[PDB]
RNA sequence: UAUUGACGACCCCGAUUGG
């Protein structure tokens, strides 16, 4: 994603004598931009923002990349123009949402994914159109592009690039690394505020015989329990859908109520995101979810709505039961909706 | 050679690079090809089904190599090794090979052991006056990232065969 | 009662259905036949919790101190994992599944001989390549002992008192010597009276020594010649050395290769074991004063092979009339090796899963990895949202200043044999009164299974209340404050070798969290809810000081908040986003409860469920032990005297009745003096 | 024939996929 600023227009009447000598000594008339955006709506084309607002639950976090020295698991950051902030990358929500997608989908076709190598794991009904499919030309392009998006996520805290290096190079947990995370949590006054933020904590492995730790089985996380998110943007475009089904406009129904099935069972927590999902992290609560439908299909108009039922039942109940019927409809006959 | 006051000497440095990264990277592959090289620049080596050490043993050492930009980054490389050295249980697993710890440990000092190991005659890769010791100060950091980058990934193949 | 037992794991060779070894169900689709949804569990305590939180830890003269862990909202924070390998562990139990967690245990342990053992070494030598006896003008007896009250096989050489000198003779020197015959209550031994070296004149014959005190002269003296077997002054009372008496009668053995690897393997030991002690410094062990380290654990490896000329002594029987060389050991009371490496007489059922196919329960349940390999599988279980409900739930003694101190939380030894081997793979403790070599003897020996620390029953009311007390001294009730570190000389024993806590959680606080679980088997989600609905004053152990008594838990299922369906019921909640009911697990999870028991019986042929070995043996832990027998480590006296010099009840065992740690369920509590 | 006395901490990440 890409923003433009800052925009200048130079005009050059290259047609005429102070035009011509302009250009080549003078650098043009300057025009204003704000007269000409005037003179024209901007046409968006058609598509859904959804917005979901959320908080780590327990901790989240992304592995870095690689281990520390003090601590053997930190949190992945980025940096944000002049500073770095914690991220969760767009690819791992997306994977875990298409994880979701594609389990409710087999579930309901009771089919197996336990005999098919990864590849044919992921090319199922669907989510071979909502979150696209590999380029594979067979004697045809199997392969099109996802027509849902995700946006990377950033940590509402930040830090300069030098605090956090100040983290990743500590050695001793009693030690440096404590001036570091109260630098780097801005509380360099208050420990106790800094590990309410970021909370370093020590795993082991205990042998069944003997207890205690089982030998170099001795390990540590820096926990960020108290990292707050922005809330994540998930981005569908309704008009790549449209052509993938060749205009028929009531044939997106059925994507459009997996979609919701998904972002249920995510505000249910039933999703977990990012490192260590069965070992204590990753459970997110959902606030609320925003739905921003522009130049919608006027069957769809119902979606512009904000949302705090995990159930969805702030969306109308006549347009979830039209839904509801267009999705049994597919169930019942699962074809490859993109084959007009 | 170039005067290096004459204008083109910035756009000749271009070039020299761009012909130095290809041929490291190349002869570095060609030395990873070999599986007595690779145990004579780090002592990696198979020994029946296994490899000296774990693969898991290189992958860490490898996701520690590159913080190694820049010639001054040696403190985290040295400093890594002897936070494993320190660890009697993990110098061990470092055992059989050949003397792995200290080959990389000079290595990632000896400025001038990663050319002797690589073994470029550089001459008709450079044209600039005094760009080979301006090139081997700049590039040695990607010269080592190379190597053994292509050291680990060639070992894994062999260890594939013999498994 | 000792604080820790084992439940027996159980070969599983030939269990079938669930309980036995099974490709994983996967996570790609929820199965018809399998259980997928949402448990809502309530924690609350019962003894204090302990959670540590390391990160804060404070070092004082390298004492440790710990506050409780807090989370984000101030309240005391339990780590999942924490909860995690709680159950985990008590699952790997009651479903007797593939040990999740085993370390090196690859060689053999070391263990001491008994000074009785002493007796029956022979002075020895190699020559080239055949082992050489000197038992001299002795004759070896049929036990190996020197025979009909004969004297002692080697001369002793007075060193660190009433020297006989020549300068001092050292291990090397091959010498020529006059000795006298000399008693001392029970046996005689030759007294060395006056040395050369060997090249040297002896000169003329001594004649009736000083009786030494009990070291009584007897004026029967004789010419003898070999080798000053000297070591060290290796213990306190240590008066004399020892000298090999070539001069005399000799037998011989061919040097098996064998007694190479025992010897090497065993110098091993010696060397590496004291390696720190050595390295910093140290003259001596540790373990007693004035005595200096023995000769070959600071020698280098040189004394580690077995070279030409070098000396031992060496341990012998008569067996048919043939004298039989068992082992090679450089002092007469020595340290030895048991045969068997411990992770061999483990069946191969039981160790640590090694393929995708043999993943047992647990590992299929909480998902495993490979630790030598390509191979790993994601759990089909997430506890989360863990909360406490309570708000004041941190037991700060009264300020924040004060810290308690606790017990001594030693490692874990398991050459102690009597306690970690078993006589059986099914378990069986081993027999009383039997050496220690009878332990990891033979590879139909097993290992006592799963540790366990049975819940400390029976404690006195208020037992944690106002703990900072030194209450150690006064047997409340019956039962002494065991937890807390005793005072000495009045003060706290802030020492090296234990942590202390600025609090815990208080009993009866309460916690809850919930478990995700997917494609489980009724099989497996019934082994999982009955550890969820154990009956009352059940508890499961949680946190650090478990063998104190601490983490003590109650878990039990909030049925309401509970959600499960099979594959099917989600297909029917999947198949419209318009809201759907739920069917009512309650009518069937007694039912899943009695299709796990019935997994248990058919497996592991057992007439009842409750009377499985491990189940039994498990829920004896849970319950914890009823004969109202205190539970505390270990020691020679009912008060903990603060030295807590644990050991002398060993010592005393090892002397006395040799008693075995008790059969689990058997309930056995150790005597005071297990003489 | 069985005596001699009392001390001491430990683990620091491990295994794997690298296109």
């Amino acid at each position: 994603r890409i923003k433009l600023d800052d925009l200048k227009l130079k005009s050059f009447a290259l047609d005429k004598p102070e035009g011509i000598f302009s250009a080549l000594l003078d650098q043009g008339k300057k025009l204003d931009w704000n007269q000409l955006k005037a003179n024209v709506t901007y046409q968006s084309p058609p598509y859904l923002g959804i917005s979901i607002t959320w908080n780590p639950k327990d901790p989240v976090m992304v592995k870095a990349e690689g281990d520390g020295l003090a601590i053997d698991i930190l949190p992945l950051v980025s940096q944000v123009g002049s500073d770095v902030r914690f991220v969760i990358p767009g690819s791992s929500i997306k994977g875990i949402l298409r994880t979701q997608a594609e389990r409710i989908i087999r579930t309901i076709c009771q089919s197996n994914g336990s005999e098919k190598n990864f590849l044919e794991q992921l090319r199922i009904n669907l989510v071979n159109e909502l979150f696209g499919s590999a380029s594979l030309s067979q004697k045809i392009d199997l392969g099109k592009i996802g027509a849902l998006a995700v946006n990377d996520c950033f940590s509402s805290l930040s830090m300069t690039p030098d605090q956090w290096k100040a983290v990743e190079n500590a050695t001793e947990m009693t030690g440096n690394l404590q001036p570091a995370l109260k630098q780097a949590t801005g509380y360099p006054n208050n420990i106790s505020q800094a590990y309410k933020v970021l909370q370093p904590a020590m795993h082991v492995a205990v042998d069944r015989w003997t207890g205690g730790a089982a030998e170099g089985m001795l390990y540590s996380v820096l926990e960020p329990i108290g990292v707050t998110w922005e809330p994540i943007q998930v981005h569908l475009d309704i008009a790549r859908l449209k052509n993938y089904y060749h205009g028929k406009e009531e044939k997106l129904k059925p994507a459009i109520a997996l979609l919701l099935l998904v972002l249920r069972d995510l505000a249910n927590k039933k999703i977990p995101v990012g490192y260590g999902t069965n070992r204590g992290m990753g459970t997110i609560t959902v606030s609320q979810i925003t739905l921003n439908g522009k130049a919608l299909p006027t069957e769809l108009e119902p979606l512009n709505k904000t949302m705090t039922c995990p159930n969805l039942t702030d969306l109308d109940e006549a347009f979830r039961q039209d839904l509801s019927t267009a999705w049994k409809e597919w169930i019942a006959d699962p074809i490859d909706l993109c084959q007009q | 050679p170039l005067p290096t006051n004459h204008p083109t000497q910035d756009y000749a440095r271009l070039i020299e690079k761009a012909a130095w990264r290809e041929a490291i990277q190349n002869k570095a592959l060609a030395l990873a090809s070999s599986r007595a090289k690779r145990e004579e620049i780090l002592g990696i080596k198979i020994m029946g089904k296994d490899s000296q050490p774990t693969m898991t043993q290189l992958g860490g050492f490898r996701s520690v190599l590159k913080r190694l930009h820049s010639r001054n980054n040696r403190d985290i490389v040295t400093g890594y090794l002897t936070a494993l050295e320190q660890v009697s249980n993990r110098k061990e697993k470092w055992s059989n090979t050949s003397q792995g710890l200290t080959k990389i440990r000079n290595l990632v000092t000896q400025e001038n052991l990663i050319w002797n190991h690589l073994d470029i005659d550089f001459s008709p890769l450079t044209i600039t006056q005094n760009g080979v010791n301006q090139l081997k100060s700049e590039l040695w950091a990607e010269a080592v990232r190379t190597l053994v980058d292509a050291i680990i990934r060639g070992h894994k193949r062999d260890l594939e065969k013999a498994q | 009662h000792n604080p820790y037992n084992f439940v027996p794991a159980l070969p599983r060779d030939g269990i079938t259905g669930d309980l036995g070894d099974c490709a994983p169900a996967g996570h790609s689709y929820y199965h018809g036949d399998k259980y997928s949804g949402r448990i809502a569990v309530k924690l609350t305590t019962v003894t204090p919790l302990l959670i540590p939180d390391a990160s804060k830890e404070e070092i004082n003269n390298n004492h440790k101190t710990y506050p409780v862990r807090i989370g984000k909202d101030g309240k005391p924070y339990l780590p999942p994992t924490s909860i995690k390998g709680m159950l985990r562990s008590a699952y790997e139990a009651v479903t007797n599944s593939r040990l999740a967690v085993f370390e090196d245990h690859d060689s053999r342990l070391a263990y001491r001989m008994p000074a009785t053992m002493g007796l029956q070494m022979v002075p020895a030598r190699i020559e080239g390549d055949n082992i050489v006896l000197y038992p001299g003008t002795s004759r070896i007896g049929n036990n190996g002992r020197p025979a009909n009250n004969d004297p002692m096989y080697a001369a002793w050489l007075p060193y660190y008192q009433n020297r006989i000198a020549y300068q001092m003779a050292e291990h090397g020197d091959h010498v020529r010597f006059w000795a006298e015959r000399y008693t001392r209550g029970n046996f005689c031994y030759w007294r060395v009276r006056q040395i050369a070296r060997h090249n040297q004149n002896l000169g003329n014959r001594p004649e009736r020594g000083r009786n030494y005190g009990q070291h009584h002269s007897t004026g029967v003296i004789e010419q003898f010649e070999g080798f000053v077997y000297k070591t060290n002054k290796n213990i306190g009372n240590k008066h004399d050395e020892r000298v090999f008496i070539i001069d005399r009668e000799s037998i011989e053995i061919p040097l098996s290769r064998d007694l190479r690897r025992k010897w090497r393997e065993l110098i091993t030991s010696y060397q590496e074991i004291h390696k720190k002690e050595v390295d910093r410094g140290d003259t001596g062990p540790s373990a007693v004063n004035g005595a200096v380290w023995s000769r070959q654990i600071i020698a280098d490896e040189s004394e580690r092979n077995l070279s030409d000329g070098t000396l031992c002594y060496a341990h012998v029987k008569k067996e048919d009339g043939q004298y039989k060389i068992l082992n090679l050991y450089p002092v007469m009371i020595t340290r030895g090796l048991y045969e068997i490496a411990p992770v061999d007489l483990l069946d191969e059922t039981l160790k640590p899963a090694t393929d995708k196919k043999q993943l047992s329960p647990a590992d299929r349940v909480f998902g495993w990895v490979n630790q030598r390999g390509n191979g790993c599988y994601k759990g089909q279980l997430r506890i989360h949202s863990v909360t406490c409900q309570h708000d004041d739930a941190i037991d700060d003694f009264g300020n924040q200043n004060f810290s308690v101190p606790l017990a001594i939380l030693g490692q874990p030894k398991p050459e102690q044999a009597r306690f970690y081997c078993a006589d059986d793979r099914k378990g069986i403790p081993l027999e009383d009164g039997y050496d220690r070599d009878d332990g990891y003897s033979d590879s139909e020996q097993g290992l006592r299974g799963r540790k366990v620390y049975p819940h400390h029953k029976g404690l006195p009311n208020g037992y944690w209340s106002n703990p900072t007390e030194d209450r150690s001294q006064q047997a409340i009730q019956g039962h002494y404050q065991e937890y807390r570190r005793p005072k000495k000389d009045g003060l706290e024993q802030r020492d090296d070798q234990n942590r202390s806590v600025k609090g815990w959680v208080k009993p009866l606080t309460e916690f809850t969290f919930e478990i995700d679980v997917t494609n489980l088997s009724e099989v497996e989600l019934g082994a999982l809810l009955w550890l969820l609905t154990l009956p009352d004053l059940h508890f499961h152990r949680l946190g650090g000081g478990k063998p104190l008594g601490f983490g003590s838990v109650r878990l039990d299922i909030d049925p309401d908040k509970t959600d499960l369906r099979n594959g099917a019921g989600w297909r029917d909640y999947y198949g419209s986003l318009l809201e759907t009911s739920q069917p009512d697990f309650t009518t069937l999870i007694s039912q899943w409860i009695n299709a796990f028991q019935t997994a248990v019986k058919e497996e592991y042929g057992s007439s009842s469920f409750d009377q499985v070995t491990f189940i039994k043996a498990s829920g004896q832990s849970l319950q914890g032990f009823h004969d109202n027998a205190s539970i505390h480590y270990p020691r020679s006296t009912p008060e903990p005297k603060p030295d807590g010099e644990a050991f002398k009840w060993f010592v005393a065992n090892e002397k006395g009745r040799r008693l075995a740690l008790p059969a689990l369920e058997k309930s056995q509590s150790f005597p005071i003096k297990p003489s």
